[PDB]
């Protein structure tokens, strides 16, 4: 039941996810070995991802969540890359899309860095870059990532170098 | 895996890079939600 309604560019929310994109790019510390080398993206297209069931199933949890944290959902909105995206907008995160091998944990991954979130998108460590020129750095190629609503409700602080 | 006892999810905070921005884990799926598809290039610095 998901159906994708496109933003104009000259909507403030087209504008706003746009900024948050671009303003959060970052050298990595692969040389762009993972995602590519860039400063900055090309944004083609932005689309609002509407599903019912979807979201209230996003709803319903954030509810149990949020009385658990003492009236507080800590909601966020984060980047997610995947090669599993198309399934992802569809039938919702699930187990399938988590990284059993997280230096956080087994769960499902979100980054405030867009440009970390690229790192993802055709795979771990950019798995070989895109499909048709096996190319991590491809300028050429369209890529997709998402930006996600998030219940992080009480969340354990992690240090990590 | 299951979140820390009492935890909804991991905050991951870079501790050398002070560049770099957080990365977050939640365990159970319900607790996202896709709300934008975006489309785009890198492009190559100039
Ligand atoms: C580890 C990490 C950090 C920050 C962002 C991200 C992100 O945006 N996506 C993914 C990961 C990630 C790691 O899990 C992969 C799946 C396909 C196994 C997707
Ligand atoms: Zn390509």
């Amino acid at each position: 039941g998901t159906i994708l309604i496109d933003l104009s560019p000259d909507d403030k929310e087209f504008q706003s996810v746009e900024e948050e994109m671009q303003s959060t790019v970052r050298e990595h510390r692969d040389g762009g070995h993972a995602g590519g080398i860039f400063n900055r993206y090309n944004i083609l297209k932005i689309q609002k991802v509407c599903n019912k069931k979807l979201w209230e199933r996003y709803t319903h949890r954030r509810k149990e969540v949020s009385e658990e944290n003492h009236n507080h959902a800590n909601e966020r909105m984060l980047f997610h890359g995947s090669p599993f995206v198309n399934a992802i907008i569809h039938k919702g995160f699930d187990e399938r899309h988590a990284y059993i091998g997280g230096m956080f944990g087994a769960g499902i991954y979100f980054a405030e860095n867009s440009s970390k979130s690229n790192q993802y998108v055709y795979g771990i460590g950019g798995g070989t870059g895109c499909p048709v020129h096996k190319d991590r750095s491809c300028y050429i190629c369209h890529r997709q990532l998402l930006f996600c609503r998030v219940t992080l409700g009480k969340s354990f602080l992690q240090f990590s170098a | 895996a299951h979140s820390p006892p009492g935890h909804h999810s991991v905050t991951g905070r870079p501790s050398v890079n002070g560049l770099a921005l957080a990365e977050y884990v939640i365990y159970r799926g319900e607790q996202a939600y896709p709300e934008y598809l975006i489309t785009y290039q890198i492009m190559r610095p100039e």
